[PDB]
């Protein structure tokens, strides 16, 4: 972490991946930490992508709003996703819209 | 079998009381004119703003007792004093 | 110019949802200028807010400088502060803003929701022009969302969540702090002489909790101790700021070497009337310590000492 000298952006990211919510907890969110404009709206993005409930609940703790945070850009960005486990969706899409989707499809908000 | 049928009645009841609501005044006998003629509660309930928010302010409030007795149930148990005291004498012995 | 400012009716007041922390907390808010009488305070306090009369009312100060302490001694104060303020039934007067010692009792106050569901009245008042968004509290009686995240770039603070209520003394300054210390300690000598509801005939207990500090804290606690009724001060002697200065002089007195403390001005200037002044009462002083003390509980200590 100190390994760097990187920007605190970059040691949650480093945290997220390695999924080690202690180390964020006790080693990047510290007494006098200095955060930029809207990098911690990117890593709740990054989190929900990832699916890492402990990091979401720690960003939540530190100042984030889900009011101000969530768009439908971001929603549709949420629901366009595969850095997760396997789900049924697009079987459900595919039945919704008559079986005609086109390769690489993109879902709207309308279609869920 | 009969655990069963009370439950089973008593979910049931619901579809005799939507259906004795959603029907005519007079019997069958005599439904015959109302045949040629042709909701504030029974089904419904519209509530206004401050109501509103005094039924959300009272649902967290059931939320957050729930959750709280929960963890004092849970943090009580037997098993689990018996693994917090083994692993702090564990950890007191060496 | 001696504050030329018009006085208009109140334009801001009613409540507050915080929004940003891991907490679903409302604080009620009212913005007035620092003339007001305490007998309004007290007719808004237990009519509009419905507050009953306290039964005692720890009076916490500090330095407003951004400071930290060592662990395993900050779980003791919030402890001993969060018990003491729920079995009785008291009101915590603090600043209000979130730095220094307000952020602690935040914390503590943050930890005892979790495993308990009293409810305790922590009261703020501090200064309208030091609130980072004077906007979004504008809206008269009606609910204003407010963020908890603040950026460290701007010099004004954002008021603490976890505070039950308000209150914002206005002067006409903005962005310059000392505006609302005068309101506090009228309000506190209002309330304390109040008849509580024995019929003795002695009023609502004041005691001063007192954590790190400056200056500033010695002329406080010697005006606590000079008041026509003395009120009691607890001191903390492991914070280390000016409080310890106080803790160090407590010890074998009624030795200006270990006086000298280079805080202020080097040895050059020293407190050392102030001080002393303050040492002529140390009955009253009750300074806490983790050791050799018999209270080894803040709470047992605070209300020992009434």
């Amino acid at each position: 972490l100190k390994g760097a000298n990187a920007s605190a952006p970059d040691q949650l990211s480093l945290a997220l991946a390695w999924n080690r919510v202690d180390i964020a907890r006790s080693q990047i969110f510290i007494y006098g930490q200095q955060w930029p404009v809207g990098s911690l709206e990117q890593a709740m993005l990054d989190a929900l992508v990832l699916d890492r409930v402990d990091f979401v609940k720690l960003l939540i703790e530190n100042g984030v709003s889900m009011h101000r945070f969530l768009t439908i850009s971001r929603l549709e960005e949420l629901y366009n996703t595969r850095h997760g486990p396997s789900n049924t969706l697009y079987h459900l899409v595919r039945d919704v819209k008559k079986g005609n989707l086109p390769p690489d499809y993109r879902i709207s908000l309308i279609d869920i | 079998v009969k655990s069963i049928s009370n439950q089973v009645w008593k979910f049931q009841r619901y579809q005799l009381i939507m259906t004795f609501h959603e029907r005519p005044v007079l019997p069958p006998p005599l439904i015959i004119f109302s045949h040629m003629t042709m909701r504030d509660y029974g089904l419904k309930l519209f509530i206004t703003d401050d109501e509103l928010k005094k039924v959300h302010d009272f649902e967290e409030q059931c939320i957050e007792e729930y959750f709280r007795e929960k963890d004092d149930r849970f943090n009580s148990s037997n098993d689990e004093r018996i693994r917090v005291t083994s692993e702090r004498v564990e950890n007191m012995s060496m | 110019i001696s504050k030329h400012t018009q006085l208009s009716p109140t334009d801001a007041f009613g409540t507050i949802e915080f929004q940003g922390g891991g907490h679903s907390n409302k604080a009620m808010y009212v913005r007035v200028s620092f003339d007001t009488k305490p007998d309004l305070l007290l007719h808004l306090m237990t009519k509009e807010w419905q507050l009953e009369l306290p039964k005692l009312l720890i009076s916490v100060h500090g330095g407003l400088q951004n400071f930290e302490l060592q662990p395993k001694l900050k779980q003791v104060f919030g402890k001993g502060l969060i018990k003491a303020a729920m079995t009785t039934g008291a009101w915590i007067f603090t600043g209000g803003v979130n730095t220094g010692v307000i952020r602690h009792v935040g914390d503590a106050l943050k930890d005892h929701a979790s495993k308990s569901r009293g409810k305790i009245c922590t009261i703020g008042i501090a200064p309208w022009g030091i609130v980072e968004n004077q906007e979004d509290l504008i809206g008269r009686d009606v609910v204003r969302p407010y963020q908890t995240m603040s950026n460290p770039m701007s010099k004004l603070t954002v008021l603490n969540s976890m505070h039950s209520h308000f209150i914002l003394a206005d002067n006409g300054t903005t962005g310059k702090y000392g505006a609302e210390v005068k309101l506090r300690r009228q309000l506190e000598k209002h309330i304390s002489l109040q008849k509580i509801n024995t019929r003795i005939g002695q009023g609502v207990p004041v005691v001063a909790l007192i954590v790190e500090g400056g200056p500033n804290v010695i002329s406080i606690v010697l005006e606590y101790l000079r008041d026509t009724p003395p009120v009691p001060v607890v001191v903390c002697d492991g914070s280390g700021r000016a409080s310890d200065i106080l803790a160090f002089g407590h010890k074998y007195s009624e030795v200006t070497i270990q006086k000298t403390f280079t805080y202020t001005r080097t040895q050059a200037q020293h407190l050392f009337i102030i001080l002393m002044e303050c040492m002529k009462k140390k009955e009253l002083i009750t300074v806490f310590r983790m050791g050799s003390e018999g209270h080894q509980d803040i709470d047992l200590a605070i209300l020992t000492a009434l």
